[PDB]
DNA sequence: AGGCCTTTTGAAAAGCAAGCATAAAAGATCTAAACATAAAATCTGTAAAA
DNA sequence: TTTTACAGATTTTATGTTTAGATCTTTTATGCTTGCTTTTCAAAAGGCCT
């Protein structure tokens, strides 16, 4: 997933993955996560129900 | 006693022990009040306790796992790479396995011995260009021609790719045993070194015998690195005192 | 949608969850197993913030 | 010494000249050291015959997917035109890993070049252009059998008057999900101006390892409407259309046809581990089947009896081993419970060796075709029924279990054929020495191990790795220490597990200091005969703390480069943070 | 070790022994290719080279990478046959001595002996240089002046080449009259570099407009560290606002304070918000004696 | 005379939120090493004329 | 027979090009501390019941 640029991180140039100072983040939007959670049938709409 | 945790270590042990502790319940104690020592008292009691605390059970354990060696030679000669994870130093295991056992058995079976390239990957001064210089005189492959080199490409990766397509038309005998100590060490966990060492393991004519130390190690390898390694994993955790490598790291007060 | 594995799809979902949820409010949403020791779970957020993170 | 201070010291191991034995194969003496050496040699040669017969078919399938793919791509790369004539052909290779060679046809009075491009070969637009025109001028001036030009699209402008041939360049972006699309659509815009030169034909080939809704979300819309002129898609993945899983698992049965059997648990473990990985499955199929074969011939002595010439070397220990199979126990319980002949079961129970020695050789003429009938179900679903979405591994799993009719009614297309596609097989006695299997957790422990869980288990419990002894305590240096004192780095983890998220290193030192014996180590520390420095610190009235901080700091700076401890607050390094939890 | 710069040309220059045909190709890779050349074909003989100014070579590669690496590489004394190929090290001033690492300090070769060579009692040294004579003296240098010279030199580090350019200057200023005169040079070059902190400060300033501006720069330091000459001139029309004056007069009268050797005006980075160059102001001497210099001027007391 | 059990219930534990600090991301600017080209001095190998 | 002397090859010197990795500065991000507050729970206050 990190190779396919779906989860990603603070891109320092040639970062080490095995450090306790390199943190990760997703860079896919909501509109594909809803289709994914529809595919595996995971109720994710009620995970962000307490915000709007 | 000093942890009020309802759960212990699972995902709920993660969620439970990550609470918020107040300013008066905290214990701000500096380690200055720990009784200070010299460097030589540490250097003495260290090397005493290395070989005089559990020495005979650890030698018993090494003799227990020392009759596992023909399976390691079988797995190496059938194409796999080896990966020895575990608690403690795996250094003397690979120094007593690859030098002593392995290359005499490989050299006899195809009838000097089989060259063993040890690689101290716990040393942070581990460039891959001089390591590949050390590979290209133990094998001495062909040079990169003008048509096969590219516009400002990497010559090491192109040379390994040329060696990969060369060694598909060859007899399958081990020509080198590449012994990597601490494969996830501080200068070898980077990406182009792993691209090098993953493309070297594609060649059947070199047996990779690696070792890891960090616990999040297997995420250094994706579906392309973990496929070109085709590791087989062997937990040989033998509780070694690990004092060859700690002279590199900071033992600062 | 995506030609991925099951654990990679759930890894994408879990990384989507933890990088939009505040880290303090997860022991109210996921902690489900019976205690043996005296402990308290996370209460959760009182007021729903409508800024849509 | 000082040789473990320099990286990459090569070492030639010297060797004794000869020992003059047969120790040229790793196969050890099985049956607790009672096997013959000629049987071990025959076992090695038999395993090599089986492994060679398997991999000579695996290599033909693997080198046939390339001859299928080069045949596939090079048909929708050519033989079609568009009326606009100012567009580039575009082929989206979905799910493909960048591992394919592309062949371009003759098409004389026209060059055809292939320009492979990479996320390392593309840090911006000008390096893409210089590499592309460099590859163009190289593969144009070396395919001809003299001046220096600038590497930009002017060479594309005057390619007709430099060489005399029309240009047809086929670009090839290797990891399209790994290039900047901001650089890629800039390159597509920079290529779009080549349309006006009347002798070019640009074709774009995208090797995408994700879906197409993630490429046309990141590109700009004008480039997408330019790419919607002559685009084609092509699903290149060895999980779509199960033809290459129905040729690797089919060919594995052609080596074990009658000699070996597969278990239920083994095939469902194959299906569970082939479904948790999508990018490469033709390799995770073979490196599970070969490691299943390798753990068989290394373990099962009775593999020497899978050839019908070695039937006469049934020693006494083989008759001991085969007698304690539970299927044979079920057969002997059958011979008791239905009728009562005495002096035949009294023979074959423990006394008669000849009856049991000749009885087993009848049990090898039997075939009972599982893999001999499954090819008929495959040919029926492919040729007569025309259904090409079935999995031979899962069909074989249900055929091995027996609920094959549910899997055949999973389609609801062959309702008139559920008798023709039916087969109820039974077990043959002595399967359970002749079955590839996983009930010990061997293919799990050494191909897909729970890595972090094994590290934490060896750190916490540690008695499953270190022995306990009862004789070697007085000739040693620490005999009473292995029983009353846990090993440091394995004792500190017991306090690391039940600590908080922020661990004060002084409290983490005091909790380690009062879990050590005091009145034992102050006696133990004076044992050394050679040195004199270790005993004077015991003459110091604070020996226990000064020996406790050494072990504690050694264990802490040993955990830290293992990954369990993060020293937060640099220039203090006093409050560590627990960053690995057990069981996750 | 002069024409090396990089760790690249260490071994070719010492190869003028027998002026062989080899030397360029086989030697410069490896220690075993120089272990190949340690055995002597032409008898035991002798050939010990002294590489001079060796700290100048190891000052490259910016952490350890190929220079400190070469110093931990070329001090190996591993094999000791009958071969005379020792090499004593010629290290320079104590710039990076006290920076070490365990590879440099753990039992390999010629490490654990270092000596400070500071020539205390250099009076007797001068007496040896003059008594080793080829030109007979009549009136010798007075040893009171010799001991005063040896006192007023060895406080910094004890340089002897520094002291050798002092008595030569003393007899050179003796020849400008055509221990009584071998003292005004040091009392001349100490006072010349020092000049006067406050006595000549206002003396040279004599002009009040060349006096209160230095106070303007003193007031332009404890508000801002980017003291632009504009900021030295916006401070100027926040003090005298109580014949005009343009900026050119201020920036040319600042050249007098530049000419004497107090102020530094040059272009620096000018951090701020934008990073283009502008003029700066800086002062050097500590505000102790200059604060006593204002005790005579009654107008530079309210500006402090 | 006794255990239980449900409404009520302190109350200490989670939550919230302004106030300074300090790590950390992002990018500008720089630099060193790998990578490539090339003209002129220099090395050398084959007949070079004695 | 050496010593020269043209040809060619290899070295030297010098600058061009691309990739990979370092320092330092600015701007946002995260965690720590202090007072107040809102939940859940566990001891309990007390009525029901054997």
């Amino acid at each position: 997933l990190h190779t396919l640029k779906l989860i990603a991180t603070t891109m320092n140039k040639n970062i080490d993955y095995l450090s306790p100072k390199v943190r990760w983040k997703v860079n896919v939007p909501w509109e594909i996560i809803k289709e994914i959670s529809e595919s595996v049938h995971f109720n994710i709409s009620d995970y962000f129900s307490d915000i709007h | 006693t000093k942890s009020a945790s309802s759960f212990l270590d699972t995902f709920e042990g993660y969620f439970d022990q990550r609470k918020i502790v107040r300013t008066n319940a905290k214990s701000r104690h500096t380690m200055s009040m720990a009784p200070d020592v010299t460097r030589e008292e540490f250097s003495l009691v260290s090397n005493f306790f290395n070989e005089n605390f559990q020495k005979r059970p650890r030698q018993k354990l090494f003799e227990i796992q020392k009759k596992m060696f023909p399976q390691y030679w079988f797995e190496l000669t059938q194409g796999f790479s080896l990966l020895f994870y575990g608690v403690g130093s795996k250094r003397n295991f690979l120094e007593e396995f690859a030098i002593d056992y392995l290359s005499p058995k490989i050299a006899y079976s195809q009838l000097n011995s089989i060259p063993c390239l040890i690689l101290n990957g716990y040393n942070p001064s581990c460039n891959y260009r001089d390591v590949f210089k050390e590979i290209t005189d133990l094998l001495v492959p062909a040079e990169l021609t003008r048509s096969e080199t590219k516009y400002w490409g990497n010559h090491v990766i192109l040379q390994i790719q040329k060696m990969i397509d060369f060694y598909k038309n060859q007899p399958l005998d081990i020509k080198l045993i590449l012994v990597v100590h601490n494969l996830d060490g501080p200068s070898i966990r980077k990406n182009t070194f792993q691209t090098m060492l993953s493309f070297l393991s594609v060649i059947r004519q070199i047996a990779i015998v690696a070792s890891t130390d960090h616990i999040y190690a297997p995420l250094l390898w994706d579906n392309m690195k973990a496929q070109n390694y085709n590791f087989v994993f062997h937990d040989i955790s033998n509780f070694e005192p690990s004092t060859v490598e700690s002279t590199f790291q900071d033992v600062m007060k | 949608t995506y030609d991925l594995s099951i654990i990679s799809k759930y890894l994408l979902i879990a990384s989507y969850i933890c990088s939009y949820l505040e880290p303090r409010y997860d022991a109210s949403i996921f902690s489900r197993k019976t205690r043996i020791i005296q402990g308290r779970a996370a209460y959760g957020r009182r007021k729903k913030k409508e800024v849509n993170p | 010494f000082a040789d473990a201070q320099r990286s990459h010291y090569t070492v030639y191991p010297s060797l004794p000249q000869s020992n003059k034995n047969d120790k040229h194969i790793p196969f050890v003496k099985l049956l607790s050291g009672k096997e013959s050496e000629v049987n071990v040699e025959k076992r090695w040669e038999l395993y090599h015959q089986l492994h060679s017969h398997f991999h000579d078919q695996v290599d033909h399938i693997i080198d046939n997917i390339e001859a299928d793919l080069k045949a596939e791509i090079s048909d929708l790369l050519y033989s079609e035109t568009t009326q606009k004539r100012r567009c580039f052909n575009t082929i989206f290779l979905l799910g493909s890993d960048s591992t394919t060679k592309i062949e371009l046809k003759d098409e004389s009075s026209r060059y055809n070049v292939l320009i492979e491009l990479t996320p390392k070969e593309s840090p911006n637009v000008r390096m893409m252009l210089r590499r592309s025109m460099y590859k163009l001028y190289s593969a144009a001036d070396a395919e001809e059998h003299n001046n220096d030009v600038s590497y930009d699209l002017s060479l594309v402008e005057n390619f007709k008057r430099l060489f005399g041939k029309d240009l047809a360049m086929v670009f090839n972006f290797k990891d399209v999900d790994s290039i900047n699309f901001n650089t890629l659509d800039n390159f597509i815009i920079l290529l779009k101006s080549a349309f006006k030169y009347d002798h070019v034909k640009i074709s774009l080939i995208f090797n995408i390892n994700t879906n197409l809704s993630n490429i046309e979300k990141n590109l700009r819309q004008s480039t997408i409407r330019l790419l919607k002129r002559n685009y084609h898609k092509l699903d290149v993945s060895s999980n779509k259309g199960f033809k290459y899983g129905n040729q690797i698992f089919q060919s594995f049965l052609d080596t074990v046809d009658g000699k070996l059997n597969l278990s239920d648990r083994f095939v469902e473990f194959i299906l569970s581990k082939m479904a948790n990985n999508t990018n490469h499955n033709l390799q995770l199929l073979t490196k599970m089947l070969d490691y299943s074969l390798m753990s068989y011939f290394f373990q099962n002595a009775f593999s020497v009896f899978i050839d019908p010439v070695n039937v006469d070397f049934l020693n006494d220990d083989y008759l001991k081993i085969l007698s304690r199979c539970p299927t044979f126990m079920f057969f002997v319980e059958g011979l008791i419970k239905q009728h009562a002949p005495a002096d035949e079961i009294l023979s074959l129970l423990t006394n008669k060796n000849r009856g049991l020695e000749e009885f087993f050789v009848e049990f090898l003429v039997r075939e009972n075709p599982i893999n001999g009938h499954a090819k008929f179900v495959a040919r029926f679903l492919e040729e007569e029924l025309n259904i090409t979405n079935f999995n031979l591994i899962e069909l074989y799993h249900n055929l091995l279990i027996g609920k094959l009719d549910s899997y055949l009614d999973r389609w609801s297309a062959c309702k008139e054929y559920k008798d023709r596609l039916h087969f109820e097989p039974i077990d043959t006695i002595f399967q359970e020495l002749f079955t590839l299997d996983n009930r010990s957790g061997l293919l799990t422990q050494s191909i897909f191990p729970s890595y972090k869980s094994n590290i934490e288990d060896n750190l916490l419990s540690w008695e499953q790795v270190l022995p306990s002894l009862d004789k070697e305590n007085y000739d040693t240096l620490s005999g009473d220490l292995d029983k009353i004192m846990a090993p440091v780095l394995g004792q500190l983890f017991k306090l690391y597990r039940e600590a908080n998220m922020t661990i004060n290193i002084y409290d983490f030192y005091i909790a380690f200091r009062e879990t050590l014996p005091k009145e034992e180590i102050l006696n133990f520390i004076r044992k050394d005969p050679s040195n004199t420095k270790l005993l004077e610190l015991a003459e110091t009235p604070d020996a226990f703390d000064k020996v406790a901080l050494i072990l504690f700091m050694q264990a802490i700076f040993a955990f830290e480069n293992m990954g369990l401890i993060k020293f937060q607050s640099t220039k203090s390094y006093d409050l560590v943070e627990k960053c690995v939890w057990r069981g996750i | 070790c002069i024409s090396l710069g990089e760790p690249s040309s260490i071994f070719q220059k010492i190869f003028d022994s027998f002026q062989d045909l080899n030397g360029p190709t086989l030697q410069i890779k490896n220690m075993q290719h120089l272990q190949k050349f340690l055995e002597p074909y032409h008898k035991k003989t002798t050939f010990v080279v002294v590489l001079d100014e060796m700290d100048r070579l190891l000052h490259a590669n910016t952490s350890e990478t190929q220079s400190v690496r070469t110093i931990l590489e070329l001090f190996l004394l591993a094999k000791l046959p009958t071969v005379s190929f020792v090499l004593i090290g010629m290290a320079n001033s104590l710039d990076m001595k006290d920076r070490f690492l365990s590879r440099l300090n753990l039992d390999r070769g010629l490490l654990p002996q270092t000596i400070v060579f500071q020539p205390y009692t250099a009076e007797q040294m001068y007496e040896i240089v003059i008594q080793k004579m080829s030109s007979l003296p009549t009136i010798i240098f007075q040893p009171m002046a010799i001991k005063f010279a040896a006192k007023k030199c060895a406080g910094n580090t004890g340089d002897l080449r520094k002291l050798f350019d002092v008595l030569r200057g003393s007899i050179e200023i003796y020849e400008l009259e055509k221990g009584k005169i071998g003292l005004n040079y040091i009392a001349k070059v100490f006072s010349k570099f020092v000049n006067n902190n406050s006595t000549r400060t206002r003396i040279a300033k004599l002009n009040i407009q060349q006096k209160l501006i230095l106070c303007t720069i003193i007031q332009s330091l404890k508000l801002n560290s980017d003291a632009t000459i504009d900021e030295s001139f916006d401070h100027y029309i926040k003090a005298i606002t109580k014949a005009p004056l343009q900026r050119n007069e201020f920036l040319e009268i600042c050249t007098i304070l530049e000419t004497c050797g107090l102020v530094s005006i040059k272009k620096t980075k000018c951090k701020g918000k934008t990073k283009r160059f502008v003029d700066k102001i800086d002062v050097d001497l500590d505000m102790r004696e200059f604060y006593d210099e204002m005790t005579k001027i009654s107008i530079l007391k309210p500006f402090l």
